[PDB]
């Protein structure tokens, strides 16, 4: 029962206080920048930073965080959650990259098979089937909420907003209970 | 103002570096900047023109920045019909208005405000202000200042926790900052919006040494492509922040700088 | 603190006179005074023993006051407990703490403190005084420091609502007060509580120039007590404040006195 | 001097550009400007040769300005016989009389006067000026000065506005002005006579931020000129004058202006 | 010295009175006081003759204090052969050695010393001072200099606690204390010893306003005694500080004091 | 931090010259230093890339140490990550901190700091340096600070030792050092921790006078390769620290030095 966050962007600090908010004793959320901390950990959430950002520096040392993330999610199939620029990452394929990168298709971790467009800020409500801080669009692709607003593929879940940006914290106990349902 | 904030608060962590051009953006976007500072590309210093921070706007996919004299609020209203990202009310250009700043609550862009002390971030923080970064002292690469600014608003801000209810109204006035803001500082036991540090983080040192001081962040001046190798100081700054607790890091990035 | 203005709101254009003993206080409310502050009957002051002042609140049916050091806020539990009326901390005793001033959002009781500006009147309606006044000079008898503070404090708020919306920022920077404040008194244009005059009124006509002046109401110390007649001097007073913008009532006030 | 006072009220919302020659007169003209003020082409100033304020005169169907020391009555007594449209007794020229300013009612030519204060203005108005302009600073082209005495201006006239009756002989002292004008800008609530803005604006943005600020006009120094394209620049400021409240305007002027 | 530190905190909450005979003496052990600290019964002041403090001693069951000149370390070791309770390094009485205070290390009898801040509270503490008391103003009646006292230690041992681990060194050097007790101040939270208020307190109501402040206890002068009643004056004040945080009591001890 | 007292100690009596490159550090090694203080070979000076520092201790078997600018706690790290010997925060770099020191008790390499009296010597100990330096004045090869250092440190710890146990308290206060630490000067009749001479020396002269006067060592600057011969004056600096009381060799030695 040891779920971590990503901090290597921002917006890491919202999502670790709205779990501990939950206040349960056996979870425990810890700080995510290197391979150590990523084998402590049953799960693991992205914090909707930025994306250029967390890829730069996950890719350390020859891609080594890098590695370390794809082989975690595409091996042992732990849970994994990624808002904001987390569906960034885990969306296979993303366009509208002007800049000809040689990253290709490995700039993303992958995991969900939807394309998605990062690019303008307001409030939806979530009639699921939250503050979209620039929230991006999912342009192809079960939908586990909409308003599109979740995307729960496998172990993997993404939102496009930002929940740990309002009071209610129902979907940090979300991924908390899928974590708990993999255990 | 609320999502100025957190859209704001998804900024932590990150490094803004002061551009001059489109290659400049581009380097500090392949080295992991989250925001680039556009500057004016080499007497009056005034806001650069609004065609440079347009172009830049268009080849870069990170936010961008765009500095305006202290108090000419017409600049302001120059960029934020540009849609920019956020807007820098700044002390290194020619002062506008000596007694005045921005109204920065008309405005629907986030605005970036200077602080010396927990007095001048809250002043600023209550006329709208949606970020703070430590003045420190542009253009000499000294993090003297900077750090000295760190801890007077990190010792203060305790200092404040540590206070009682009835010698808070005297604090205020001592500080003179609004009470309001006062009573908020103490509670969240931070300051209450985003804190970046600048001026002076010129090595993978400087900007961890301010990162393990508490900051959100860093501001890097032009620097950083004025040295042999622009890209990979630039990856080490941008290392060295998201790595600060990482004494095998630093060293790591520190190696071979130059 | 909303009822405590709201009481406040029925002090205005009344006369309270700074009484010494029982008979004084009888004096001052068959002379018409809606309030009695109880002094100590004379190198320390502090405030009046408790004994005093309940002595007095049970022989008039007028508000009564009572004086407390400057951040004594055991003094003022002392007389919060005695279901007095309305507390001072004044600057006349001796200044118990130098420093700060009586956190008056603690207790039910209504607070009054001076002020010699706008900066300083505002500071102390946000620290939960229901009432201020105008700091004047006690003791001497001349009106020309509360005729000066009177005119600051009426300059500044008006100075201010001609201003602009950028501008209040740094105006409650300079007079040093809060921001909400100062707002609110540019929408009222005035003091947002009550604002009496303190400190020198001694004739009918002294009392009438500040009430023409906008204030509120008059503090009258002790001067009417040491003179030929108190109750005609003390009716005197009371009838200036009442009709202030009558020279007739004024003139007629004021002859043989 | 009410017609005086009549044709500088058609003189509001206007740019009037220091020229030096015959080919800057006719450039202002074709960018919208309403007048000319006619410079020496170049340590003593003096007035410029009446032969040179003839020739513009005679180029431009605009109103053509001309400075006098400050004091040396015989110089405007030249001018006035030119048949030239405003006399500027300024600062920027020498001294003359360091004592003394010409007494503007025996002229038929109106007067531009500078003022950093009401009291300075309102003096000036007394001696028979038709117009004023705010000192500010000129030749170093920052409008931090120009900004401070336009506020400065504006702060005293509303501040008097809330004054009482019996107050006002007071201030008239304490800034030392005419008691009789000091009335009539209480009940005007503005200055009595046409204001522009002088002294460091040099950008779209300078100028739509003093006529922002309540001033009637800008006068805009020879920088237009010292510049890539003097014609774009100057019709830059002037379209920012007449559009000073269209940020969507302002921002398309300003863009690409070098 | 922890059997010192063990018999003053057997001490918190108590009144000290400042008698000056034996029937004075016996007034304060009816009104309830822990100790009484022996006075001279009256321009050198001097340490009281030992045979007053003898009769005392034997005339009443609770502690017994006196005084000696700061430095005097030979009034000191006069007293500690007559087996009293505590001895007070006095500032009241004439400086004998106004640059040395007693090393109270070689005595076993407890030691109390006055202080105006926390660097001086610190230092006595570490010549051996088992108590200290906040000097405040003797013989003014005037509570202003306790309270400000009180307060001054208050927060520098709150801003002590919320300093950082590398910051406390530099603390230490400015308020000029010894590093190990800064330490343990923090630590603690508190003064590492008992502290009691002194000068000043006169009332039931200063009394108790030092006790709402921290303090442990009080030290009340010869004003109790130079009253209308002292056996009434001296129970009120001892109820007081037994009761600070009870504003019925409060009021009922302070009604017909006179 | 007794381990690094020990390695200290062993430090007694050698000469530590501060080299720039590998080949002043193999010149170094052969003239008999004990170790190389490791240099920047040249606005804002920090602390070398430890790519040079790395490269230096692989090619000499003798201590290795480096600079880290006064406070900056990260440079500190990333040395201590390094391996290096001994670490420097000098006050020749320009200072990160001007009002703390790095907390030397988090680091497991031995720091050296410098001091110009007892009382900033005993300081920096309690802090936790295990070696001193007297600052001198560098740069300037004049040994006349680093000899007026050397006394007045000197004399300081001797005027202790003749002094009273109620005395010592005052005396600590009055330089403004720990109360333990100047106890153990006083017991030890000299300073706790290894003591080195820097600033001035370049002479094998300037070198026998610091030792003769009692320190365990010499910092040799730059100078001895800014020379006709480098091998020949080091060797000869070496000699005389290592037979400062033998005049015969130091004429020796000093004889064709240039």
């Amino acid at each position: 029962i040891t779920i971590g966050v990503l901090s290597l962007q921002g917006d890491f600090e919202p999502h670790i206080n709205h779990f501990i908010k939950l206040q349960i004793p056996s979870l425990n959320i810890i700080q995510v920048r290197n391979v150590h901390d990523l084998g402590l950990c049953d799960g693991l959430v992205i914090p909707g930073g930025e994306s250029t950002t967390v890829r730069r520096c996950c890719a350390y040392e020859q891609d080594t965080l890098y590695n370390a993330l794809v082989h975690f999610i595409h091996v042992l199939k732990k849970p994994i959650w990624g808002t904001c620029a987390g569906c960034i990452l885990l969306s296979k394929n993303v366009e509208n990259i002007k800049l000809y990168s040689n990253f290709g298709n490995k700039f993303s971790f992958g995991g969900l098979d939807i394309t998605i467009c990062r690019n303008d800020s307001f409030i939806c409500s979530l009639n699921i089937i939250a503050a979209c801080i620039r929230a991006p669009y999912i342009r192809e692709i079960k939908v586990l909420a909409t308003f599109i607003a979740a995307v729960e593929q496998n172990n993997c879940l993404g939102t496009v907003f930002n929940p740990e940006l309002l009071p209610h914290t129902a979907f940090q106990q979300y991924f908390y209970e899928k974590v708990k349902n993999y255990k | 103002v609320l999502l100025k904030h957190g859209w704001c608060e998804m900024l932590k962590g990150g490094v803004i570096m002061d551009v001059k051009s489109v290659e400049q953006a581009k380097i500090a976007e392949e080295a992991g900047a989250i925001g680039v500072m556009v500057l004016e590309n080499i007497g009056v210093a005034r806001s650069v023109d609004p065609s440079k921070v347009e172009e830049i706007k268009k080849c870069v996919s990170i936010n961008v920045l765009a500095r305006v004299r202290i108090g000419h609020f017409v600049e302001a209203q120059i960029l934020e019909e540009l849609k920019i990202d956020m807007i820098d009310e700044s002390e290194v250009l020619t002062i506008a208005d000596e007694m005045h700043h921005i109204d920065k609550h008309k405005f629907k862009t986030p605005f970036v405000c200077g602080c010396t002390n927990l007095g001048e971030a809250l002043r600023r923080i209550s006329e709208g202000a949606s970020m703070i970064r430590t003045k420190g002292e542009a253009g000499t690469g000294n993090i003297i200042e900077a750090i000295k600014h760190i801890r007077t608003v990190n010792n203060e801000i305790c200092y404040l926790c540590c206070l009682s209810d009835s010698e808070v109204y005297h604090f205020a006035k001592k500080i003179n900052a609004p009470i309001d803001l006062v009573l908020l500082t103490k509670k969240l036991k931070r300051l209450p919006v985003v804190n970046f540090a600048a001026g002076g983080v010129a090595t993978p040192a400087d900007a961890a040494m301010c990162m393990q001081l508490g900051m959100d962040g860093v501001f890097v001046g032009s620097g950083i492509f004025e040295s042999e190798n622009p890209r990979k100081m630039a990856a080490s700054i941008v290392s060295a922040v998201s790595n600060f607790n990482n004494p095998k890091i630093l060293l790591d990035v520190s190696m071979n700088l130059g």
